């Protein structure tokens, strides 16, 4: 008339800061530019979308 | 058993569907909506003020 | 925190010779997730403490019996196939780096020279950091992203749950006093539970009799409600109490390092109309990729084992090439 109850559930490992991979719904991208311009003997660096 | 019904996308509005399994008494499900969601994901461009 | 905590006896499937025992360093669980292959072993004995709870690295403390004992550090031993090298040790902690195999042992040396060892089945075989299989570590090298329990004796971040100890069952307690049960606590806190009437259960500190009762009838066990312990699927619950439980923070948690490593080569390259060929000599495996530089990349990839000559359509647009680690060949047509 002895029992033994044995327990046991499931949790992140120690590792999930560090080791971790991330799910995203990715939409409508914004474009972003820049570039180089040789202009009047000088290289000239415009950054535009 | 698997008890398939379709109801309107109308919220505040209780539904009766019958559950007829065969051989079994007849059973009746009251159903209104509990609050689906449409949950965008966001990019945020700027702020202003 | 270890003035609170204590080293336990445990359930051990081999303690040497293929035989169970209620081990003083039996194994709780062995953690592999770094990718440097630094092992982080549990066992329920404290390296590092002394039974007066002070902290001295040349000590190790387990359980002897009823009360805890005094062991040395240098002892100690942890081997898979073969001994390992040990990296760490702290309380419950022991951090190593094992060759290839199937088991794990850790083992020390008590006090009456006595060994004590534990034996689990496990396969360690850790995977190659990078590109190549290497034995010794060296000074210099391609710096790769790692993983590695840290050797740092602090404790900040990981954690173990810790609830009070259980008791220790003692048949010698209980002799027949003519037809009866006679339980003698000998200067201790005895637990007794009979299968018969009247006072049948109690927590004494004196000498109890219970009688038209059988000794077979009877369960004893020697107890010190006085101290934590880690919260063990190999020791039972406290009866008592229901989910009381404690927290510690724990030494050598995984951390984000740097681990140091290596490089490669050019294969003999043909052309022909919107077409380029070339001659793979590989001395190992080596990943060989492609796409368009257009509208459709059409990515392509194959590891090349060995002598492989690969035809390649080069488009308008170009077609960028990657052999193995080196940086990306570019083709156009003329």
């Amino acid at each position: 008339e002895n029992t033994q109850l044995s327990e046991a559930h499931v949790e992140k490992s120690e590792s999930c800061k560090t080791e971790f991979a991330s799910a995203y719904r990715a939409h409508t991208a914004s474009a972003s530019a820049k570039l180089r311009v040789l202009y009047q003997g000088n290289n000239i660096t415009v950054t535009a979308y | 058993y698997e008890h398939v019904t379709v109801i309107p996308n109308t919220v505040g509005v209780p539904y009766k569907t019958l559950v007829n399994r065969p051989g079994y008494s007849p059973m009746v499900l009251e159903m209104e909506l509990l609050s689906v969601t449409l949950e965008p994901t966001l990019s945020l461009d700027y702020i202003t003020c | 925190v270890y003035k609170a905590t204590r080293p336990y006896l445990a359930h051990c499937p081999d303690c040497g010779e293929g035989h169970s025992c209620h081990s003083p360093v039996a194994l709780e669980r062995i953690r592999n997730e770094a990718t440097d292959g630094t092992l982080k072993i549990q066992v329920s004995l404290q390296i590092g403490i002394k039974t007066d709870d002070s902290h001295d690295w040349t000590k190790l403390r387990y359980m002897d019996n009823h009360m805890p004992a005094d062991a040395e550090r240098a002892g100690l031993f942890v081997r898979t196939s073969a001994p390992c090298t040990i990296t760490g040790t702290m309380g419950h902690f022991i951090l190593a780096r094992c060759p290839k195999g199937e088991t794990l042992t850790v083992g020390f040396t008590d006090s009456r020279k006595i060994s004590h060892s534990c034996t689990h089945p496990f396969h360690h075989d850790p995977p190659v950091i990078g590109r190549e299989k290497f034995h010794s570590r060296p000074q210099h090298g391609k710096e790769l992203p790692c993983s590695t329990y840290v050797q740092s004796t602090a404790a900040t971040t990981e954690e173990i749950e810790v609830h009070m100890p259980p008791d220790t069952p003692d048949r010698t307690l209980m002799s027949q006093q003519s037809g009866n049960v006679k339980i003698t606590v000998n200067g201790q806190t005895v637990r007794y539970k009979c299968n018969c009437g009247g006072s049948n259960e109690g927590l004494t500190t004196t000498d109890k009799v219970i009688n038209n009762c059988k000794v077979d009838q009877c369960h004893a066990a020697v107890t010190n409600h006085k101290k934590w312990q880690y919260n063990s699927p190999l020791v039972p619950r406290n009866a008592e109490l229901g989910d009381r439980k404690g927290k510690i923070h724990i030494p050598f948690p995984l951390a984000n390092v740097t681990c140091r490593v290596p490089k490669a080569r050019n294969p003999t390259v043909t052309y022909g109309k919107n077409q380029v060929i070339m001659l793979l000599y590989p001395d190992h495996p080596t990943l060989l990729s492609y796409r368009n530089m257009g509208e459709e990349p059409n990515y392509q990839e194959e590891w090349v084992m060995h002598k492989k000559e690969v035809v390649l359509t080069v488009p308008t647009e170009g077609l960028e090439v990657t052999w193995g680690n080196n940086e990306p060949y570019k083709y156009w047509p003329q």
